[PDB]
């Protein structure tokens, strides 16, 4: 049984972290002088949170990592009672560091706790802050509850370029001497979308499903609508051609790929496209309020068709 | 004394007295029906529902106290709410519950029923629950109200209290009585007022109810409200009164009449602050654009009332959809101005 | 030498002249001194309570000024946070037989003094089922105690605590003006070496919210990022630019701008879009009112789109939004931000129409002799002619403000209260209340 | 008696039809023992849970289905999570070495907080229990979970491949399935074999005999000539004299505007227009939609339809 | 390091189990000359002091003076996994987070170390004054337990009222009244149940029941409790310990009006 890429390849200190070079910057400074906050980092997901607050704490701990930290997950009980028990006994208890270290209480997923449970965690923050520190999780940060974010330092995380990505991607390919093509590359890259273990997921899926790394193969372990269909549809709608995208927009239907998928798509594609601005806009409008119609639950072909009747109006 | 000479007998009513009679025909008869109370804001369904209640139960009725409840959302966002009952009704606005209005129906006709198998033996065999503001429940609250209406028919009936019954299921236009109550003529409200100003013993002349009359558009309450408020300040009363408006009416007025004045982005800033003001002494969003858009309607041009009515209903309309009243307000503004200085310019 | 200390502790208010936030006659901090000093009387108008509520927001000094309070008169209080339970039993197994009791410290001092209270703090953190009862047995021991309670709670206007307001003397902390916080955070971060410069500060301070432990634990990790060697305001002033932004941005640069705090970014763009002059629009008025109603447009579709997320949590519409309430209005209004980007200010406005709401609710419940409207206009224009019918008998008469005020508080059951709250809640523009347009008041507060 | 949705299912792995790629891969995972967490998703009726129930009994046996199996619905309830799941995969069972199985059928049900603490669970014990989510919608399962398994889309059957099967159970039973028949199953089951074998069987079984009438008469599919004779009262009658056909045509049969637009706006596609008259055609349809979705009355939408195509 | 073997060891398990429920977490003062504990109630109505001399440990040896806190309920907890005869053997670094406690069985091959987790308390040793009681009454210890659990079943309050002729408890409740009354005991045999009232001045007193039921907990360490009592100040319940030290309760009154 040998373990997946996502975690071989986990970098095991702030300097192997490519995410967000201001925040990443701050923590080797906590990681340097010594003395943390309670610290929320927030961002999108798989963007190197839990990495970065594991190696945080392994930095500053060291080789009291066993004695000194204390992780709950979300697959965690962290009821009231516990909050009010464990970690509580972990606080008060009496571990001795060197000067400015103190023990680390990592909340992973600190937006699945009930507010009850953070409501019990407030005073446990602010008292023993003389030798505990907490380091709190989440993606959506407003599921913190007002009192705890008033006692942390709220670091926000953002999506990965598309180099932060690549420039991983290569390192863990030379390591590994996979066979590798440019298109292929920019597939993974599209099918990312910032998330940095879905990348990783997606190459280790792929290169064991077939070995080589070419776009085709890529597309078809993900197998999401191909990206140059629907660029060939909006390009058709551009030339008020309704005929001809409705054409594509039926053949992406006949495959039954569902029409969230199919906005998503049309979407992300029509946003990094080659129009006028002018037009982009007029476009970006109209998918927008049909993607509000089929969120809302009217997700019949009659409303693609639609949204296409009026992209192709725009352009008289 | 708006209070003070509101009738408590459905033979002591001052018009719709063949509405009354009938009324009063209905609760003489055996079983109750589920009752519907409709009409424009103002007209007495309240007056109405309370005869009914007299003619119904005891003067018992009137011996009433104010309970305050709490719910529980589907999380911990307890709400807490106001429920004015007595020994045999208990009337409820489930709607101050902004989207949980599903729980509140449930959990109070449930009390209510369960209260009623407590020894319900006064002179009939059932309860009332009295709704106010119905047509502003949420779709899936009136489904849940048409579920436990006839899941305990048989202990408590239900009075809805509302006003233009169009955002209504038919579901539950179905199971209940449509009762009607439109607004009194001006002479219905000339006369009540020069009865009232008799028992009270003033010299309310018979040019000043008209002017009262046909000020306050066919709305008995603010008609009332007006005729205690020009007394408040002189009393004689003569034939060309300074009868006063409440403060919001002008405001409303003059922000309009300063929407009229100027055409500038320094302008809208204001008239956004304007709406600021009105919107936190929460005043419904509905009313503002209504008293606004009349008194557009008055500065502008035969020819622009139609695209001013229709910018107006546009907007309400996408503002009753989304969170923040006063971006659609505020967008209204703008577009009214952008509009107006282009006719007026060119 | 390295700190094992934050500054929310190396900074914290040692003294009771050193609370940031009241320093004034009558403030949160010293009228609960003044309460607390003279409760043997009980056992500001405050003196017929035997338990006070310090209300208000987070990180304003609630927890600090109750502590140092207790401790400037020799107190000695019993700290019961949200970290203990406190379900019915549990509270009335552990601080019932206490209230009545003398305290140990009174007697053994390591000098001795009597005088033991009890401090209850996080009190809306007494809900769920850990904590069942907990508020019903709170206000039991409160009716018959014999030492000072002081309970602390957040939000004053909440299910559970407006059962137990009826019994508390009712404290509200104000969020600290701008100044004060702003000079004493100058005063700290030149303790600590750290120069900032005073805009910089106004920022740091408005984006917490002028929360105070928020604006040091910023401090810190300021000094972090300057030891090392983007903002919402910052963010707000880029998306109405012209000049630089030319080709360093796209519509994928242009719709993350919005990503940075996606959940304030659409409310710094509708306050600061109506100060920009349109550059496509070179002063012909007519052209720049139509781009502000275009604008106006876009940014009610992006509130669309946030009214749709909100309801179910559907985040594949974020993008969306972006192009509502941020990128679109870039591309309309593009002329020159005029003065500076204010902030929202929609949150405070929400949140006085919920004090304004929750009065006339209040005020209107008591008037429920036959007649009642949740909290419409109907309210708001029966309680119009209420303030002009007070006003009326001590406009013109002096001697018969106080038969009418009464007569009437009476016929519909108002109080006091209720007198303060119908006065400066009908005054539109910031108009005066025609009650202060002298001498009677002060009879009238005392006679009443 | 036994329903033939049942009767005809595929118990070997190569027994299933139209996914060769999909299920040599898994086939190869399973030779390998390099079986990751799978994630197989798309719609109705496609073979997803007859995959892995094969899967399986290729994996184990019979006897060992009970102790290292754990087939759990997601709609019956982040408590489950915690619960049966958690306490199913950190245990060994017994006497049997190898990993076990998981199998979580509707797997888009699970609120975002129970996908969590899922995907902590999944991460944790990952050599000793072996995840399957199945779900129809992959857009509703966080990407944090998604991204923990490799993802397999099972799309829709083409005709080509699913007709052989058919006249496999065609020639196995005694079904009299004309011509065309086939072809009115196949179009009206829309690509899930379990949807045309049940349609098939309900027919045969009702009727005794299949043929393109007998079909839509027994689904009430609504027949291509009537739409087509509502496309003919609409494009070229008087307004009232439309409004009244139609009328009467929907009330005569049980018939919604929901479908009498699907098909219209199908046939709006197959007619000619000049095609700046099915822009305005297709926006029209597409607000009416919108417009029906909201709980308005049909007699005003009926007759905004018939305003729609009142452009010609 | 500190190294403290105790043979009788039953005692430390029962001491335990005396303060385990009325202190939650304490701070033992080691210190050559013995083992102090002084701490107070989390409602700050009851004090415990408790003294161990190294006397009577049978092999003590304490090189600087520690002071490690505890988690009262973690030892009784640890403390429960000991027979009733093991020799008990607590040990202690120079500033070590832990506390290795040692069971070793008398007479086997079972040797049980446990090794408890110290935790972080920053406690103040009240200064409690040599005083000359009022009234003291000497009575055994299951005589008291006995009134104490009687009087809670009637009322919340014990109203101690220490007169010349002999104690009197007494305590009203919604069911009733009652009041036992105790004279003193002649010099009769046996000396233990002898009781013994020595007062000056007649007191009288308002305690809480709940903290004497937390107090009679302790009754298994000696057969005579010693309460003393003065006006004003707090009730001292003394349990001697087998030649080894003492456990001083002190309650402080009820307000009194
Ligand atoms: N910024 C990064 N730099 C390098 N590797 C990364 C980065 N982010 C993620 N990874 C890789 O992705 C794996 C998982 O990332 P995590 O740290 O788990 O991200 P995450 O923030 O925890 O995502 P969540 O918890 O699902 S929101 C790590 O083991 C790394 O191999
Ligand atoms: N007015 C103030 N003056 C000086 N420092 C303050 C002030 N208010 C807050 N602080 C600082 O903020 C820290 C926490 O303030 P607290 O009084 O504990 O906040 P709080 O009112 O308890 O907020 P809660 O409990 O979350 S509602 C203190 O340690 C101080 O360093
Ligand atoms: N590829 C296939 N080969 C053979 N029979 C199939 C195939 N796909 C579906 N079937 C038949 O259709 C029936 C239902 O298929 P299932 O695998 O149960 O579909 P499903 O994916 O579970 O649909 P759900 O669970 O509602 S999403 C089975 O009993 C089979 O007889
Ligand atoms: N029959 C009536 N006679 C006199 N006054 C009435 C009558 N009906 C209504 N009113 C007046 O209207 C006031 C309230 O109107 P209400 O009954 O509440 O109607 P609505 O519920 O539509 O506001 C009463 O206080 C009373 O002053
Ligand atoms: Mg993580
Ligand atoms: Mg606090
Ligand atoms: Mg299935």
């Amino acid at each position: 049984y040998e373990l997946p890429w996502v975690e071989k390849y986990r970098p095991v200190k702030l300097n192997e972290i490519v995410g967000n070079e201001d925040t990443v910057s701050r923590l080797e400074v906590f990681a340097r002088e010594g003395n943390v906050p309670n610290i929320i980092i927030a961002g999108p997901p798989g963007t190197g949170k839990t990495t970065s607050i594991l190696c945080l704490a392994r930095a500053l701990l060291g080789p009291a990592l066993k004695d000194a930290m204390l992780e709950l997950n979300a697959s965690n009980d962290r009821g009231i009672d516990v909050v009010r028990n464990k970690i509580k006994m972990f606080a008060q208890q009496k571990v001795t560091l060197p000067k400015g270290r103190h023990k680390i209480i990592i909340l992973d997923e600190a937006d699945s706790m009930t507010d009850g449970a953070q409501q019990a965690l407030r005073r446990t923050m602010e008292i023993y802050s003389k030798t505990t520190r907490f380091a709190l999780a989440c993606n959506a940060s407003d599921k913190i509850i007002e009192p705890i974010q008033s006692r942390c330092a709220v670091l926000r995380y953002t999506k990965l370029t598309d180099a932060q990505i690549l420039t991983r991607l290569m390192n863990v390919i030379e390591k590994e001497r996979v066979p590798y093509t440019d298109d292929g590359l920019e597939a993974i890259i599209f099918t990312a979308q910032g998330d940095m273990r879905q990348a990783l997921n997606n190459l280790q899926s792929t290169f064991s499903g077939f070995g080589f790394i070419n776009s085709e193969n890529v597309f078809k372990v993900c197998d999401e609508p191909h990206p140059l269909l629907v660029k060939e549809m909006i390009q058709h709608c551009v030339n008020a051609n309704i005929d001809e995208a409705y054409k594509i927009l039926a053949h992406l239907w006949h495959l039954g790929y569902s029409p969230e998928d199919i906005i998503g798509n049309i979407f992300r594609v029509c946003k990094t496209f080659q129009m006028a601005e002018y037009l982009k806009l007029e476009f970006i409008k109209e998918i927008g309020y049909t993607h509000m119609k089929i969120a809302e639950g009217v997700n019949s072909l009659l409303q693609m068709a639609g949204l296409l009747a009026r992209l192709c109006q725009k352009t008289m | 004394w708006v209070d003070k000479y509101r009738p408590c007998s459905l033979g002591r009513l001052d018009y719709h007295k063949e509405q009354a009679a009938q009324l009063r025909n209905l609760v003489q008869c055996g079983d109750f029906p589920h009752l519907l109370v409709y009409g424009p804001s103002g007209a007495g369904k309240k007056t109405r529902i309370m005869c009914i209640l007299r003619e119904l139960y005891g003067v018992g009725v009137e011996k009433l106290r104010i309970e305050h409840q709490t719910i529980t959302t589907p999380s911990k966002k307890k709400i807490e709410i106001s429920t004015i009952a007595s020994n045999y009704h208990l009337e409820v606005n489930p709607s101050d519950a902004g989207n949980s209005d599903r729980v509140v129906i449930q959990e109070m006709l449930k009390t209510v029923a369960q209260s009623q198998q407590l020894e319900t033996n006064s002179q009939r065999d059932f309860k009332v629950v009295l709704l106010t503001e119905v047509d502003k429940l949420t779709k899936d609250a009136q489904h849940a109200l048409r579920r436990t209406m006839e899941k305990y028919m048989s202990t408590c009936r239900l009075i809805l209290c509302c006003n233009s019954t169009s955002k209504v299921i038919p579901p539950i236009r179905s199971r209940c009585l449509a009762v009607r109550v439109p607004a009194p003529s001006i002479e219905d409200i000339c006369h009540v007022l020069s009865t009232v100003c008799k028992k009270e013993g003033l010299n309310l002349p018979s040019q000043l109810a008209h002017r009262l009359a046909e000020k306050s558009c066919r709305n008995l309450r603010k008609a009332l409200l007006m005729c205690e408020a020009c007394r408040v300040q002189q009393y004689p009363f003569t034939a060309d009164q300074e009868i006063p408006e409440t403060d919001w009416e002008v405001y409303l007025r003059e922000t309009a009449n300063a929407i009229v004045s100027q055409q500038t982005p320094q302008r809208l800033l204001e008239v956004r602050g304007r709406l600021y003001e009105l919107l936190t002494h929460c005043i419904p969003p509905e009313i503002i654009m209504k008293g606004l858009l009349s008194e557009l309607l008055h500065n502008c041009d035969g020819q622009l009332k139609g695209e001013v009515a229709q910018m107006a209903a546009y907007y309400e309309h996408r503002l009753q959809l989304g969170s923040k009243a006063i971006y659609h307000l505020e967008a209204f503004v703008a577009k009214f101005m952008a509009l107006y200085k282009k006719f007026m310019e060119d | 030498k390295v700190e094992n200390l934050l500054w929310v502790d190396k900074y914290k208010p040692t003294s009771l002249k050193t609370i940031i936030g009241q320093q004034g006659d009558q403030s949160c901090a010293n009228k609960l001194l003044r309460w607390l000093r003279n409760w043997q009387k009980s056992s500001d108008d405050g003196s017929s309570f035997k338990a006070a509520l310090l209300s208000g927001p987070p990180g304003v000094g609630k927890t600090t000024t109750a502590s140092l309070v207790c401790q400037e008169l020799g107190y000695s209080y019993v700290e019961l946070n949200a970290s203990d339970t406190r379900s019915k039993s549990s509270l009335k197994a552990i601080v019932a037989e206490s209230l009545n009791n003398t305290s140990i410290k009174g007697f053994y001092s390591n000098s001795v003094s009597t005088k033991h209270a009890l401090i209850m703090d996080e009190v809306d953190g007494m809900a769920g089922n850990e904590d069942r009862g907990g508020i019903q047995e709170l206000i039991g021991l409160i009716k018959h105690t014999k030492i000072p309670i002081i309970c602390m709670c957040n939000d004053r206007n909440h299910p559970k605590i407006r059962s137990l307001v009826h019994y508390c003397f009712d404290l509200r902390f104000q969020r600290p003006r701008v100044e004060q916080i702003k000079g004493a955070m100058m005063s700290i971060a030149f303790k600590e070496g750290l120069k900032i410069p005073p805009p910089a500060m106004n920022e740091i301070i408005l984006g917490a919210n002028q929360d105070i432990r928020q604006v040091l634990h910023n401090l810190s990790m300021w000094c972090a990022r300057s030891k090392a060697l983007m903002g919402p305001f910052d963010v707000a002033r880029k998306v109405f630019a012209a000049g630089e932004e030319t080709a360093h941005m796209s519509l994928v640069d242009k719709s993350d701008l919005f990503f940075h705090d996606y959940s304030i970014a659409p409310l710094f763009v509708q306050e600061n879009y109506i100060h920009v002059k349109p550059v496509a629009a070179g002063g012909d008025m007519k052209k720049h009112l139509m781009l502000l109603s275009r604008a106006a447009d876009s940014i009610c579709d992006g509130d669309l789109v946030d009214s749709q997320i909100r309801s179910k949590q559907n985040w594949s519409l974020l993008p969306a939004q972006a192009i509502y309430a941020s990128v679109l209005p870039g591309e309309l209004m593009r002329g020159y931000m005029t003065q500076f980007p204010t902030f929202p200010s929609w949150l405070g406005k929400h949140s006085s129409t919920g004090k304004h709401d929750r009065i006339v609710q209040d005020l209107a419940l008591h008037m429920s002799l036959r007649t009642y409207s949740s909290k419409r206009t109907v309210n708001m224009d029966y309680l119009s002619l209420l303030r002009d019918a007070l006003v009326q008998p001590l406009t013109s008469q002096g001697v018969d403000g106080v038969q009418d005020v009464v007569a009437l508080m009476d016929t519909y059951y108002l109080m006091k209260e209720d007198f303060e709250n119908i006065m400066e809640i009908s005054s539109w523009g910031g108009k005066p209340s025609p009650f202060s347009k002298p001498k009677v008041k002060a009879a009238f507060t005392r006679a009443y | 008696n036994l329903p033939w949705v049942e009767k005809y299912r595929p118990q070997t792995l190569n027994d299933l039809i139209s996914h060769q790629d999909i299920l040599s891969t898994i086939q190869k995972f399973i030779n390998e023992d390099r079986l990751p967490h799978l994630l197989l998703y798309g719609p109705p009726g496609t073979g997803k849970t007859s995959t892995i129930l094969a899967c399986a009994k290729q994996l184990y046996k019979d006897k060992e289905f009970g102790s290292m199996v754990l087939e759990l619905n997601a709609s019956d309830d982040i408590d489950i999570i915690r619960g049966p799941i958690l306490s199913f995969a950190s245990t060994r069972t017994i006497f049997k070495k190898g990993f076990k199985l998981v199998i979580l059928d509707e797997a888009d049900a699970m609120t975002q907080d129970a996908q969590n603490a899922l995907r902590r669970v999944i991460e944790k014990f990952t050599e000793n229990t072996r995840f399957c989510l199945i779900c129809n919608y992959l857009s509703k399962i966080i990407p944090a979970l998604q991204s923990r398994c490799t993802r397999f889309r099972f799309g829709p059957l083409t005709p080509e491949l699913m007709v052989p099967r058919l006249e496999h159970v065609v020639e196995e039973e005694k079904v009299d399935i004309s011509e065309d028949g086939m072809k009115a199953l196949v179009t009206l089951s829309s690509g899930d074999m379990r949807r045309a074998l049940n349609i098939l069987q309900s027919t045969n079984m009702a009727f005794g005999k299949v043929t393109e009438e007998t079909v839509y008469t027994c689904t009430g599919h609504p027949l291509k000539s009537d739409i087509a004779n509502i496309l003919d009262w609409m494009l070229n009658q008087d307004f009232t004299t439309a409004y009244r056909n139609i009328t009467e045509l929907k009330t005569l049969k049980g018939l919604a505007l929901h479908d009498i637009l699907t098909e219209i706006h199908l046939f709006v596609h197959r007619v000619d227009f000049p095609s700046s008259v099915r822009i305005h055609l297709l926006t029209k349809m597409a607000d009416i939609e919108y417009r029906l979705s909201v709980g308005t009355n049909e007699k005003i939408q009926l007759s905004s339809l018939i305003a729609a195509f009142q452009v010609t | 390091m500190f190294e403290a073997r105790l043979v009788q060891g039953s005692i430390l398990k029962k001491v335990l189990e005396a303060l385990k429920d009325l202190i939650n977490e304490a701070c033992w003062d080691i210190s050559s000359s013995g083992v102090n504990l002084q701490s107070m109630d989390s409602s700050h109505v009851s004090l415990v002091q408790l003294t161990l001399r190294s006397e009577g440990f049978d092999t003590y040896r304490c090189d600087r003076n520690l002071a490690m806190g505890v988690n009262l309920t973690s030892m009784s907890k640890i403390l429960k996994c000991a027979g009733n005869e093991d020799i008990i053997t607590l040990r202690a670094e120079d500033n070590a987070d832990t506390l290795a406690l040692v069971f070793e069985a008398p007479n086997q091959e079972k040797v049980s170390d446990y090794e408890m987790k110290l935790m972080d308390l920053d406690v103040e040793q009240l200064g409690i004054p040599e005083q000359e009681y009022s009234c003291v009454v000497k009575m055994p210890s299951g005589e008291f337990a006995r009134i104490c659990r009687d009087l809670s079943h009637i009322g919340d309050a014990v109203v101690i009222s220490c007169a010349k002729d002999g104690v009197k408890f007494s305590a009203s409740g919604e069911l009733g009244n009652g009041n036992i009354k105790l004279s003193q005991t002649s010099n009769v045999d046996k000396e233990e149940e002898a009781v013994t009232i020595e007062m000056n001045e007649p007191v009288q007193l308002t305690f809480a029941l709940r903290y004497l039921n937390f107090f009679t907990k302790a009754t298994p360490l000696s057969s005579t409790v010693t309460l003393s009592m003065s006006a004003d100040v707090p009730l001292v319940v003394e349990y001697k310990i087998a030649d080894m030290g003492h456990l001083k309760y002190y309650l402080a009154p009820k307000i009194e009006d």
